[PDB]
């Protein structure tokens, strides 16, 4: 039993995670609890603190592992950036090892620098128009995108994707994607996405005109 | 340099089996040892089963016990893992990782391996995200590219071929009303570099074994 | 051909106490009993506080001039002291309510001395200077305690005293005073001019008031009238008020803290480090999966249970050796260091090959419930746990512990005893004609028995066709 | 010719629990709990207890006209009551000091109830006749306690009242008293006419001064308004000082008595007999004879310490295997027919057969184990918590003292057969059964040179065969 | 050894009450199942001790209620409720298991005013015959024990030649009887006529002396 | 009926041994085990040895133990008891009375023995105290007789030959400066009786076996 799901924290300041058993696992010769691992997005997780308390070649000292009986909990001093990702409790003497629910590790105000991508040719090609905006490196993750094509609000026809907390920096990028058809595409001329964040003192708009660099 | 190798993506529909192989490589392999776990997205880690080759009788997971099966290769180093029937929510991503050879000793997995994504095929298409208006900023350029209608995923894309990647950013996958995924990548330069820095992404789909190599220059209008 | 079985054996100096024998050598074992030893402690970084030293925490508070004047920390958990501690109440005397002063300032966030009463202003009717004594020396010069003052008369008289502090700081005040009892009626006066005097000290959380004895003490510390040193805490708000006409010494110096709970006092020589370590001992692994140890009989922070015994190691595994039931120390006599998967197996022999093997079946089996068992007992310990239940519960605890590790012991062996036997017993009754009994746990295969025909016996499903 | 060698073996059906095994039978063992018993209430020494039938020790002491009038035995060593003894305090209210006066009046030497305060004569500005309530009923009419009188106002006043008596008798005099706390305001006026009332009962070991509430309780008993009763011990000397101005129910009965020392209560159903036992129980007695018992928490004078187990018996002999009925480790079956010793051997030649123990390994082994059976009981002298926990601490050492006592059986015999078998090399082999296969003859006296520990072999084996 | 203490090695008693002894020893007795103790023994003068309470509690057959021994473990007791006149003799505790039995001290139990009928009895011609003459006074059934008896030959007092003898407590009416002898030469008893015995005891009014006159009934 | 018998009293100087009998009468003889005390006059008892007519082996006491030896017959179901060297204080009154068949069985006294006296020899003259001064006084009559200069102990006295009982005083025996031995013996009896009742006292030393009966007659002057 993991606690909690969701985890966030920020930088500096250290963290700690909470896992729970129903027997107190020991084996012979205190194997007790498998160490813990954090997968980053999209990578294999790596060791961290095997049988406990020793730490794991090739890792930092930030990290510390420490408990007694089935109750544990895993403790790093100062959390950078790169410390993001799902984090799991390791099954110990069963092999139904059984893994947590894990918690997601998440991450100063920083403002979006906005940039909008019109149409390349090469699509333009084949019948549909996809137009890019850009959110780069900021905090916190609540950031608003509003499209409009000569100047009316778009509806549905945009999706999103951000990546998680940046390992260095610990700011989220974010893109917006409107996709129409080239048809549609074809009848309007200004194409604009408006961003709003914590961070900006005014609302930003970056546009431009169709066919017109 | 000790790290351990294992078969790429795949796809199969409800219904037909699928193999996955686990190499060991270099360098320092315990004759015997290894273990498979499965990952999907929305829950967490369940266990598979487990195999040696000393040989250790095998264990399964009771509630698969039914289906999968293990064997393994001594001349060759590599573990080999079997499914029968699939369903939607079968979907996860299987890894495989070495285990103590004794199984009484003790546990642990020192290294473990990359990930075999298993789930028609399509290539996608590479369009230039360009760096526009007017010098993007003045010290700094925004650049990417737009892999848009591909399936299954995953892809792959690095940029100038792993030579740039501070500043790089690539976005989760996407899957859109066609059936198909879409995903960005962009990074941010020098804007006074764009006249003289040439900057290719290299977009790789195993699953059609594609590969684009897409340049993205400016708008010199 | 051959056939055989017999335990595991390996390199493991392990040794156990069980009923019948003791000191006996076991393959696998968990301990019960940690003893690692204080690197220094170093405890929690800083967190030692103003190493005592020379003084006691009396002399600290007070500020017996002996004592290094602050300095002094800002914040620390526990307190150290030395036994060869000579410097405390320089001026004879009790320090009242002392081993409740000693648990408050244990754990402490964060503290700071200020002058509530300044010398120079707030004393104008009575004589500051003159509040100084031979049992107080400093510089071979008579001193007295830096944090307080003792008031004498003004030539011919002594008014009537009042004075009060209202708490601003926003934290609790510790305050500190002291009440002179002095030897003769002539030191009175001299000292105070009044013959019946009276000093009351009162609060919102606290309220007494002393009447002074003027009493002929032995000599101590050329002394022959002593001093009571008395305290209290102002909590932010409230006001401390001192009203007196004489055998008064009021505080110059109080101190506004934020408490923590718990802690408490150490008394040894060992010196101070920096390592960042919790309660348990070094090097703060801690990291301690025994809930025992025989270090203190009482221990500060989150440490675990103290049990003063020899030794405790709770058995899992079997007799080492590279019975009851007649198997270990029976018939077989002796362990595979070759065999290494499993705690039971067999051993074939054959023109293919030979090599050990172990029987899953059985050693899981075992394995689940030796480790049931073990969680079992580490249960019962954590689950259920002045002079005659304090000390008395740890004596009887200690010898039923060992009593039952003693008890564990043996059933644990004679599981692993009988467990082989069942093993044997499984082959026996399956081949009656086809192979005799060696007497040293093998049998002799009359018939051809390859390979596959080994595994058939392993699976448990044996067929006779053969002479 | 064959010599063989064998444990004791008796038909007893004693079951000693070790570490491995449980419900293991010994041919020897002692117990350690005493809870036999069918014994019925007697009488601890030649003293008999007072019996409460019908009422409690409160309904007793004040009086309470359900109970039964003296009566009363002069003296007792304890007294018993009943749990279906309910009706004690008939007015509503609380005894102050109940417990400690239980134990007083648990043990007494001498007692006797005299009129302390006359009703007739102590009484004069003050009306003891109308002291009735329906409360406390007698013959289908309003009474009260016999011991004390419910003074009430003598018409339109209730004079100021200071009685007081000297403890003249030469022994210590319980008094008890109450002091009345009405309903309402109607009704302390209807009673004592003053308002503001106080009551003071003074002494030269007691003094308080009690001021009377008057308060709406539930009403129980139907009686809405309380009563406590209280009490005091007047030593021989002592004065005793009832001053007051309304609300007391004054004492008319004391009770001069010796009272002795210990002693308590028991609430049981049980009747009484004339057997004259030294401990007693809750239901029954017992013989003490071991120094732990599992009956009840309570107990009366010397008794073994309560220990709440199922069983317990520490073992002294060996497993008791007959093995011979119906039709008919290394050693199977036991040897009934030897009774000499723990452990002995059976000669077999043309002369006779006979069965003989060896008193060397048996009087070695009666003296270990006498002298380990002692030092179980030294430590018992020990003396809600620490009650389980020994009980615990306790069946554990039993359980592992036993498995330590048949492995030193297991272990004498095993030392036994070493002996012979060191002797006689090659002149006699190994039957597998504890038996020993002479391949010469040896006759009675060269079986007996075995026996002493002097056997020299000059002859050949004569194992020549073939 | 055990160490078998007795207490009192002395023990006075009157009739109708009850009397205790106290027996302690230095280890404690069980001897496999509870064999204990072997009993407690009374050995009246001249005769030979007889069995009492077997195994600590169980009674000895042919023997009154009136004995009751109790005790667990090292001590106490061995009560007799109401003492008899017969109720005497010398008490011993029971062996301690282990083949060194050692015994007690074995107790000394011992019992209204009885003044003493005194009887002197002459030399019978037969003795004085051979050279030798006894003198017997004869104290019967006396009570308490104290007593004095004095010689007066010719009315001067005796010393040395004299002997005296006591019997043990009745065990039927609690008196003791004395006997005193007399034993002179057959020359000293010519010299001399009057011999007389004086006796003194609490129960006499008076100093009690029979006495005779040498050859004259 | 199951009353026990041994051998009387005997007197051996400091030096020589001594042998005693104790014969098993009206038994019930389950050859069940004998055993020997001493007790001297001022001291108190000591257990001596044991013996066992069902187990060959006995037991003695460690000090006594080079000395003492047991022997016993199942045939005449007697068993003996002998002693090597004597002294003063080694000298005492010797029992003998059943205890125990096995040995890991109780142990019992429920019969015992007469008691030899083993401590220098003659018989003694027996001289009347007659009763006459006035009939001894009206209501009682005192008479007994004077057992004088014997040795060694102990002598036997009755009246009538068992007859006369009640009211019979024997004293404790007395050792006089010659080393002979003196005791008393009277009765009362109705004075009335004196003319018409015979009165014998029946004198009994065994060390002499001599036997003396004195008629004990009035003084009819
Ligand atoms: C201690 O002694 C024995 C230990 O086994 C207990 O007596 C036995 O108890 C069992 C039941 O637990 C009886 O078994 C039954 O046998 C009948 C046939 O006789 C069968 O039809 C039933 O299905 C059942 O198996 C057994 O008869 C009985 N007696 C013997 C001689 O084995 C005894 O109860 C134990 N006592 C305590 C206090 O633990």
């Amino acid at each position: 039993t993991q606690s909690p799901v969701s985890l966030p924290v920020t930088l500096g300041q250290p963290a700690s995670i909470s896992c729970r058993s129903s027997q107190g696992l020991v084996y012979i010769d205190g194997n007790t609890y498998l160490n813990w691992f954090q997968q980053r997005p999209g990578q294999s997780p790596r060791r961290l603190i095997y049988n406990v308390f020793t730490r794991d070649s090739g890792v930092p000292d930030r990290f510390s592992g420490s408990g007694s009986g089935t109750d544990f909990t895993l403790k790093i001093t100062t959390v950078e950036a790169e410390d993001v990702g799902v984090y799991y409790c390791m099954q110990g003497t069963h092999w139904p090892y059984t893994f947590g629910q894990g918690t997601k590790v998440e991450i100063t105000v920083a403002a979006p620098s906005v940039f909008i991508f019109p149409p390349s040719d090469e699509q333009l090609k084949s019948g549909t128009a996809s137009v890019v905006c850009l959110l780069n490196n900021f905090y916190p993750r609540e950031a608003k995108v509003q499209w409009k094509v000569d100047n009316a609000l778009q509806s549905g026809n945009s999706q999103e994707s951000v990546t998680e907390q940046d390992s260095k920096d610990s700011t989220y990028s974010l893109s917006s994607t409107l996709t129409l058809s080239k048809a549609d595409y074809e009848k309007h001329k200004v194409y604009a996405c408006e961003v709003t964040h914590q961070g900006l003192r005014s609302p930003v708009t970056k546009s431009f005109n169709r066919g017109e660099c | 340099q000790v790290q351990l190798v294992q078969s790429g993506a795949e796809v199969k529909k409800p219904g037909a089996s699928v193999k996955v192989s686990c190499k060991a490589s270099g360098y320092s392999f315990s004759s015997y040892g290894i273990s498979w776990v499965r990952q999907a997205p929305g829950q967490g880690l369940e266990w598979m089963g487990w195999i040696s080759a000393y040989n250790g009788n095998t264990n399964y997971a009771q509630k698969l016990q039914g289906r999968v099966t293990m064997t393994t290769d001594t001349s060759t180093s590599t573990a080999y893992m079997e499914l029968r029937s699939l369903r939607s929510d079968d979907t996860a991503v299987f890894y495989c990782a070495r285990d103590r050879p004794h199984i009484l000793t003790g546990f642990d997995f020192d290294y473990w391996g990359q990930g075999t994504l298993v789930t028609s095929t399509k290539g996608p298409s590479v369009f230039p995200l360009a760096p526009s208006s007017k010098s993007t900023s003045g010290g700094t350029a925004a650049l990417g590219c737009l892999v848009k209608d591909y399936f299954p995923e995953p892809v792959t894309v690095s940029w100038n071929s792993g030579a740039l990647t501070s500043g790089v950013h690539t976005f989760p996958a996407v899957l859109q009303s066609s059936g198909l995924y879409s995903l960005s990548s962009v990074v941010t330069v020098p804007s006074s570099s764009l006249g003289t820095q040439t900057y290719i992404c290299n977009v790789n789909h195993k699953p059609s074994n594609t590969k684009v190599d897409k340049k993205v220059e400016p708008k010199s209008c | 051909d051959t056939l055989c079985i017999g335990y595991h054996a390996n390199n493991s100096t392990d040794t156990v106490d069980t009923v019948l024998e003791k000191n006996v050598t076991v393959t696998h074992s968990v301990n019960l009993l940690e003893d690692k030893h204080n690197g220094k402690l170093c405890k929690l970084r800083g967190v030692a506080p103003l190493h005592l030293g020379k003084c006691n925490i009396a002399g600290w508070i007070l500020g017996n001039p002996e004592c290094e004047s602050l300095s002094t920390a800002s914040s620390w958990s526990y307190i150290v002291e030395t036994p060869s501690s000579d410097n405390g109440t320089c001026y004879p005397g009790d320090f009242i309510d002392y081993e409740e002063l000693r648990e408050q300032l244990s754990s402490v966030s964060s503290f700071e001395r200020f002058e509530i009463f300044p010398k120079t202003s707030s004393w104008p009717n009575h004589d500051s200077n003159k509040g100084v004594t031979a049992a107080c020396p400093h510089a071979g010069a008579k001193s007295f305690y830096k944090n307080l003052i003792w008031l004498v008369k003004k030539g011919n008289s002594y008014p009537k005293l009042s004075k009060s502090y209202i708490n601003d700081k926003g934290k609790e005040v510790l305050v500190l005073w002291g009440i002179h009892h002095p030897s003769t009626s002539a030191d009175q006066q001299s000292l105070y001019q009044n013959a019946d005097t009276y000093v009351f000290v009162g609060s919102s959380r606290y309220s007494k008031k002393f009447k002074p004895e003027i009493a002929i003490r032995p000599k101590v510390r050329d002394q022959e009238g002593r001093m009571n040193y008395y305290w209290t805490l102002v909590e932010p708000g409230d006001k401390i008020t001192f009203e007196a006409t004489g055998n008064l010494v009021v505080p110059r110096y109080a101190f506004a803290m934020e408490r923590n709970a718990g802690s408490g006092i150490i008394i040894s020589d060992t010196p101070v480090h920096d390592c960042n370590t919790t309660c348990q001992t070094p090097k703060g692994a801690i990291n301690t999966s025994l809930p025992f140890q025989n270090i203190h009989p009482i221990t500060i922070g989150k440490c675990p249970k103290y049990v003063k015994s020899t030794k405790l190691r709770l058995a899992t595994g079997l007799r080492n050796i590279p019975g009851l039931f007649g198997a270990i120390a029976g018939f077989i006599e002796g362990g595979w260091t070759g065999m290494v998967d499993g705690w039971y197996g067999y051993h074939h022999q054959n023109e293919q090959g030979s090599g050990y093997a172990a029987d899953l079946k059985s050693t899981q089996n075992a394995i689940d419930e030796i480790t049931n068992k073990v969680n079992s007992v580490i249960e019962k310990m954590n689950t259920q746990f002045n002079k005659k239940v304090d000390d008395g519960f740890l004596d009887i605890w200690t010898y039923n512990a060992e009593l039952l590790v003693l008890l564990e012991n043996e059933r644990t062996l004679d599981y692993h005893d009988s467990n082989v036997k069942n093993l044997y017993e499984k082959v026996r009754s399956q081949l009656k004609n086809n192979a005799k009994e060696i007497g040293n746990g093998c049998f002799e295969f009359y018939h051809k028995c390859d390979n596959t025909c080994m595994e058939s016996v392993k699976n448990g499903t044996y067929d006779y066709p053969k002479y």
